[PDB]
């Protein structure tokens, strides 16, 4: 239980977990083949 | 892994609008 | 034991290959020309929104 | 301060034998050792920057350390994982300060006290050691950049390590296949010699010759004759669980798809590197020639016709191309 | 005394098991004076090493 506010931190920690969020996604729709894993590791 | 389970779509897009 | 100046662990140290002979017209090259050439490289060669929103051969033919 | 020497040498030994062994969690000793090299004394620079070569070629890791951030991680969690990370970072911060000290000892206007020159040789030796087998690591282009400014001087008789430097340079060519670092090291020697308008030694453009990727050989070539057990013997197997026979099955599967991939992505990579690297040796060549260099004609015109169906006076030079007692040269002869 | 299983092969595997073995040595005696087939190692021992092919160039 945390009591205190923020008032635009709150909004630079949401648009930062959004953003994770999104990568994350696309990390793991694009690694459904291995081709994208060997290619990232010569990356 | 994915932790994006921890919020459902209509709780992420509505705050995705937020944005 | 043979009692040398340095010890053991330095005497190894120190003895590898690498201290060899280890005892204590005209031109500069121009960064700043290859620097401007860079940049117009890259130039020839091709903001606060988040980015899942902005998101959503010479050797073809040889002779074998 | 002879007797300080000593000590200096004490003191650097120790640091060695403290980080050597168990790195992981040793890392303010190497992080005090690379700022040791930074020191304004030579004596302390010299001798820092010559013991390091051998850390770094013992502490480099396989592969290339990537930039984890904590920003898609917010994991927490690792006892034996998280030092692990750390180690890896501060290796590679010090690596990185390391090779900035190298290139700036490297520049060396030829004019300063000897001693500074005597620093600079030094830098570029243990430069060139280095990448023998640090070029699949962060920050190879900085080597691959001083490395070549020492070569691509317009004067590097008088150097006493063009020899080498040559020589390690050819060895990669030729023995890169994929023709990544090839292509690596090229992007750099064009962008050198178009600074220098096209203006080298016969001797360093030789390194060209030695491209892999530019070569093709028998589908069927016999390789070095290596004989290893097929698998190990049935009666001398080590007991393993039901659960871990099933995992070994299930990496094992993994581990036969990513081979395939892998080798898939090699052979359609090779293809594509050895293109661009086509057009930039024959950029090279044609620019050479348009400038009419009475010295370097001999070696363009073999590499014409070396590389020329890949495609859509000895006394005079030092540093004879590499594989020589194999390799006769077909246009360029005595 | 014939065992079961020699019985058994006979009345039931013998007649195919014969004429693969006519057809394998056919094929054999009729591709032994061809050139062209070759082992993949003996392919390798012709083709040589690395070296051995820079030298050959030369």
């Amino acid at each position: 239980m945390i009591k205190d506010k923020d008032s635009a931190a709150d909004a630079d920690d949401l648009e930062s977990e959004l953003n994770a969020m999104y990568s994350d996604y696309k990390t793991r729709r694009s690694e459904r083949d291995a081709k994208f894993r060997a290619k990232q590791a010569r990356g | 892994l994915s932790r994006y389970v921890k919020w459902p779509e209509y709780v992420r897009v509505q705050r995705q609008k937020k944005i | 034991e043979g009692d040398h100046k340095l010890s053991s662990k330095a005497r190894m140290i120190f003895n590898d290959p690498i201290f060899n002979n280890v005892e204590p017209f005209d031109s500069d090259y121009d960064s700043e020309e290859e620097k401007n050439q860079t940049k117009k490289e890259k130039h020839s060669r091709d903001e606060n929104l988040p980015d899942w929103f902005l998101e959503d051969a010479m050797n073809a033919r040889p002779i074998k | 301060t002879e007797e300080k020497i000593l000590q200096l040498k004490e003191d650097i030994a120790d640091l060695v034998t403290k980080v050597m062994e168990e790195p992981e969690e040793n890392t303010a000793a190497l992080g005090r050792l690379c700022k040791m090299v930074e020191s304004k004394n030579p004596n302390t620079c010299k001798f820092s920057m010559l013991a390091l070569v051998p850390v770094f070629k013992s502490i480099i890791p396989g592969y290339r350390i990537r930039p984890l951030t904590e920003t898609e991680k917010k994991e927490k969690v690792s006892k034996e994982v998280s030092k692990l990370r750390n180690f890896e970072q501060a290796l590679v911060y010090n690596y990185k300060n390391y090779v900035g000290r190298l290139q700036s000892l490297s520049k060396t206007p030829s004019n300063a006290a000897p001693i500074q020159v005597s620093l600079g040789i030094l830098a570029t030796q243990a430069a060139k050691e280095l990448i023998s087998t640090a070029s699949h690591f962060n920050f190879r282009t900085d080597i691959f950049t001083l490395l070549l400014r020492r070569i691509c001087k317009p004067r590097i008789s008088t150097d006493p390590t063009s020899i080498q430097i040559i020589q390690t340079f050819e060895t990669l060519l030729n023995e890169d296949e994929e023709g990544s670092i090839s292509f690596e090291i090229l992007r750099i020697f064009n962008k050198i010699l178009k600074t220098r308008n096209f203006n080298i030694e016969e001797s360093v453009l030789n390194m060209l010759l030695s491209l892999d990727v530019l070569h093709d050989y028998d589908p069927n070539t016999k390789l070095k004759g290596n004989v290893s057990a097929p698998k190990l013997k049935k009666k001398d197997r080590v007991h393993l669980s039901k659960k871990q026979r099933k995992a070994r099955k299930e990496m094992q599967q993994i581990e036969e798809e990513m081979r395939n991939a892998e080798q898939a992505v090699s052979a359609e990579e090779r293809e594509r590197n050895q293109s661009e690297i086509l057009k930039i040796v024959f950029t090279i060549y044609l620019n050479i020639l348009k400038n009419n260099a009475k010295t370097l004609i001999g070696s363009v015109l073999e590499g014409l016709t070396k590389f020329g169906n890949m495609a859509n006076y000895r006394s005079l030079r030092l540093a004879d191309p590499l594989n020589n007692e194999i390799i006769k040269p077909s246009v360029n002869v005595s | 005394k014939v065992s079961k299983s020699t019985k058994k092969f006979q009345s039931k595997h013998l007649k195919h098991t014969l004429d693969q073995r006519r057809k394998e040595k056919i094929q054999k005696k009729r591709i032994q004076g061809r050139r062209g087939n070759k082992t993949d190692q003996e392919k390798a021992d012709a083709a040589g090493t690395r070296e051995q092919q820079q030298l050959k160039k030369s």
